[PDB]
């Protein structure tokens, strides 16, 4: 039926897409691990952030 | 002789990387495109109701 979502629907729901954002998070910090001076040049501003 | 060879390595690096760049933008667009495309329609005619 659809005249609500059930519990356990919209917790497994909810389990994806904490795992989807957190495969985004892998691939970023992946993304910023990996970077080498042939390539990628050196962020002042976020290297002092961080 | 090793660092010729690696720098034109690299410069095959920097051309995937650059394609990956493009293809990271053409996908997202393409992936809101899509869904857009396909439901968009009825629901501005259901919305028009
Ligand atoms: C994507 C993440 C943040 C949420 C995952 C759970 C989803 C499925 C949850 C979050 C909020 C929920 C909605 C909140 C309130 C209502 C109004 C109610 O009268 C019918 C169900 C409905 C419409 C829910 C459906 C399920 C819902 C959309």
């Amino acid at each position: 039926t659809s005249l609500s979502v059930p519990l356990l629907g919209r917790f497994l729901i909810f389990v994806m897409v904490v795992a989807t954002l957190i495969v985004m998070n892998c691939v970023i910090v992946l993304n910023v691990s990996q970077r080498t001076p042939t390539t990628h040049a050196m962020s002042p501003r976020l290297r002092h952030v961080l | 002789s090793d660092q010729e060879s690696n720098n034109a390595a690299a410069e095959w690096k920097y051309v995937a990387m650059v394609m990956d760049h493009i293809l990271l933008g053409v996908f997202m667009l393409v992936c809101i495109i899509g869904t857009l495309a396909v439901f968009a329609g009825r629901l501005i005619e259901l919305n028009q109701q």
